[PDB]
């Protein structure tokens, strides 16, 4: 085990699930679901009836609240429930307020969704993706077609949706077993061309990042990990999106390794965020592996196994400078680079006074001023 | 009105 | 059907 | 065939 004095990361436990009260037998994909580090929110049922939200900004308070609805999610940052019921039924409430948002009934039974901005929520159908702007004051519109699913994520569990914050590019994640794994299937889309392209991939999530000769001006990025079920490679990939060609500077495309131990045979990335302020990259493995790369270059950083209990959810934490997780004993673990180790780490444990100048100006972090 | 939730 | 990503 | 981006 390493201390935590020589780590280039910060490890904490934001709050742990079965200390609430909550029972094993929720502490799953469907049940307790993390859209941000504000809020898990526990699907539980009893006799044939429930919702305990938990507010990690409040000390933990949890709220609970009966429901017909078979499925919860909170909003990023905002006191907003997202309720469904065999479906096709589905409002959305301000719980100060007591207030509908959006209350309609899709033809097709959604079966995954997620916040895809502060405004607008994702959803995906056996057949369809759409999106609705939650907050456009349209309580009944139904919410808008995306496009129809790839063939390629057929048969497949969907795990994720996420978007740029344009809202013109968007990925859709599902998984699926093959030769005694777990593969992933990506359809990412481009809204402007209405085209989509499949991938192969476990994780995905859009970002930016600011180049030398573009001024203020960032330049998009799609972050994308797989790991190859047949071989047991895994290759994280950076490439950009849409470049302006008023902007001098483009970013090269990257490609690093995934590293899998020998005794790992059956992990996979279940989970990536960003820190666009920092320009750092956070993935995470089912079975509690913690990889950070450095955006610009792709370089690896770090890697530790923070948990041995599988992971199941994730999602950003702290203002999306880091990413947090969930484990089967519900555990809710963050991880965010250390401010004050980092470059430290890097001049140190890697020897690399470019890749430490690279962070430090970015971030504008301490440890490189010599 | 129709609710999913007791509020 | 149970969930793949929970096995 | 036409793709989106070199991936």
């Amino acid at each position: 085990a390493m201390a935590m004095s020589d780590l280039p990361i910060e490890f904490t436990e934001l709050v742990d699930l079965m200390s609430l009260g909550i029972s094993p037998q929720f502490l799953d994909f469907r049940s307790t679901t993390f859209e941000s580090d504000h809020f898990v929110t526990v699907r539980e049922t009893k006799d044939g009836t429930s919702v305990a939200i938990v507010d990690l900004a409040k000390g933990n308070e949890v709220t609970r609240k009966n429901m017909g609805g078979d499925s919860a999610i909170m909003h990023p940052s905002q006191m907003v429930i997202s309720v469904r019921a065999n479906g096709t039924i589905v409002q959305i409430f301000n719980l100060e307020t007591k207030s509908k948002l959006k209350s309609f009934t899709l033809d097709e039974p959604v079966i995954f969704w997620r916040w895809l901005s502060e405004t607008t929520l994702g959803f995906v159908t056996a057949r369809s993706i759409l999106t609705s702007n939650v907050f456009d004051g349209n309580v009944n519109a139904k919410p808008q077609l995306l496009t129809l699913r790839h063939a390629n994520l057929n048969n497949t569990q969907i795990i994720n949706f996420v978007a740029n914050k344009n809202l013109d590019w968007f990925a859709v994640v599902g998984i699926l077993q093959e030769n005694g794994r777990i593969a992933g299937r990506i359809q990412l889309f481009s809204k402007q061309r209405n085209i989509s392209q499949a991938i192969d991939g476990h994780v995905a999530i859009f970002t930016n990042i600011l180049l030398e000769g573009n001024g203020s001006t960032p330049v998009q990025v799609f972050v994308t990990g797989n790991r190859n079920a047949t071989t047991g490679a895994g290759e994280l990939r950076i490439i950009e999106i849409d470049h302006d060609a008023s902007l001098p500077s483009q970013y090269q495309k990257e490609t690093t390794d995934i590293f899998f131990p020998p005794d790992a045979t059956n992990d996979f990335p279940i989970a990536v965020q960003v820190s666009e302020k920092y320009g750092i990259i956070y993935l995470l493995t089912k079975y509690g592996f913690i990889h950070l790369y450095e955006l610009e270059t792709g370089t690896n950083l770090f890697v530790n196994r923070i948990t041995a209990e599988s992971v199941f959810t994730a999602a950003p934490y702290n203002h999306e400078n880091g990413i947090a997780c969930i484990n089967k004993k519900g555990q809710v673990l963050a991880v965010e680079i250390s401010t004050s180790q980092i470059v430290p780490y890097i001049l140190n444990k890697l020897s690399n006074v470019a890749l430490a100048l690279i962070v430090a100006t970015r971030g504008g972090l301490p440890g490189a001023d010599d | 009105g129709v609710s999913l939730i007791d509020l």
